[PDB]
């Protein structure tokens, strides 16, 4: 019952915080762009510090023309709206947001070691240890985020930034959808789509059970467990339920990869009666302290490099471009939603 | 478990319709 009332606390501050969104509370000019982060097609994210208060944030900019021209206004609705009602330490805080002409903003704590992505690329393979940390924090950030009745629909280690400690923060928000049965929205990365997403048929929380079996998988091998020359032959594979393990992976993993990576809805871990306990007290989690991987008193197996603050030698520096600014509002009566 | 191919090791992008 010490558990079963902390979540049900944490769904009060939730809805209590989605009701009633929050507003635009602060201006650009607090705040100078030191180095982009990141960018896209829809806006950017800036290394961004605080002058009035001397520390570093992530401000994410969005262009607002571009985002009703590239169908993603409810995207952007449900992130921002989500990212203010949750609140969980492998979730990112966002500090301020604050709407403007041609441009939303979201800014975020910033963290310093950027994608996992990079990381598990330039190491080639995290160790079992390694990847059963990292994969403990994402199966207690499932457990949050389906007690919220919230869909995440885009796991992937392109979206999971290290912090400064060797945990996880979570950031794209863009496909998160608060949902109580099913849905059927064709979206995330072929890679890591479940076999109902791929058959076009109605796919629920489970979803996001089977990116945590591909995304164990990739941490632990180096590679996706399906990937073919053709996005064809990857959903061909995914629905067909073969999977080929690595020489070094232990029998532990084996098991729960194929428990988790199960094409038959009705014998998936994580969906099951027992629900989230089918995971957390297997075999291979069998040396985790998920209480002390909550409160972070675990040791993180691995420390970004973060020699001094400002840095974003995890990053990459792409090209540097400002912000265009319009003197005529190109707010749409959506944004004013946000 | 095949031969990799460096085009699948990068960046991969999100998507919807
Ligand atoms: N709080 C943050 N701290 C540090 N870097 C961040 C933060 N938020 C975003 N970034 C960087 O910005 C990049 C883009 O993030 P994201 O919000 O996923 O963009 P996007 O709209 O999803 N486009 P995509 O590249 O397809 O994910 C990330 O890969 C990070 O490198
Ligand atoms: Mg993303
Ligand atoms: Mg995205």
């Amino acid at each position: 019952n010490a558990v079963k009332e902390f979540l049900a606390k944490a769904k009060e501050d939730f809805l209590k915080k989605w009701e009633t969104p929050s507003q635009n509370t602060a201006q650009l000019d607090q705040f100078d762009r030191i180095k982009t982060l990141g960018t896209g097609s829809f806006g950017r994210v800036m290394l961004v510090k605080h002058k009035e208060s001397g520390n570093h944030y992530a401000m994410k900019i969005l262009d607002k023309q571009k985002v009703v021209k590239l169908k993603q206004i409810e995207h952007t609705l449900n992130e921002k709206r989500i990212l203010q009602a949750v609140n969980f330490p492998f979730l990112v805080k966002l500090e301020f947001s604050f709407k403007d002409n041609s441009n939303l903003y979201m800014v975020m704590e910033y963290v310093a070691g950027g994608e996992m992505f990079s990381h598990l690329r330039r190491i080639g393979r995290f160790s079992e240890p390694h990847a059963r940390f990292y994969a403990a924090q994402i199966v207690l950030t499932f457990e949050y985020l389906h007690s919220l009745d919230l869909i995440y629909r885009d796991l992937k280690p392109e979206n999971l930034l290290i912090d400064q400690q060797g945990y996880i923060q979570v950031t794209d928000f863009g496909f998160a959808k608060r949902v109580k049965g099913r849905t059927w929205t064709l979206c995330g990365t072929p890679e890591y789509l479940a076999p109902e997403i791929i058959l076009s048929k109605g796919y629920n929380k489970a979803v996001d059970w089977w990116a945590l079996g591909v995304l164990i998988y990739e941490m632990a091998a180096g590679y996706p467990p399906f990937f073919a020359d053709q996005p064809i032959q990857i959903y061909e594979k995914i629905v067909s339920g073969k999977v080929r393990f690595p020489s070094h992976f232990s029998s532990d993993l084996k098991d729960l990869l194929r428990n988790l990576l199960q094409v038959d809805l009705t014998k998936r871990f994580g969906n099951l009666k027992n629900g989230v306990n089918d995971i957390k007290n297997h075999k291979w989690f069998a040396t985790t302290d998920w209480i002390a991987i909550y409160q972070r008193k675990v040791e993180a197996p691995f420390i970004p490099k973060f020699k001094g603050p400002g840095d974003t030698s995890n990053f990459d520096d792409y090209e540097e471009e400002e912000i265009r600014v319009s003197i005529n509002e190109k707010c749409g009566k959506e944004f004013t939603e946000f | 478990r095949g031969f990799l191919r460096s085009a699948s090791l990068g960046r991969r992008a999100s998507f919807h319709l």
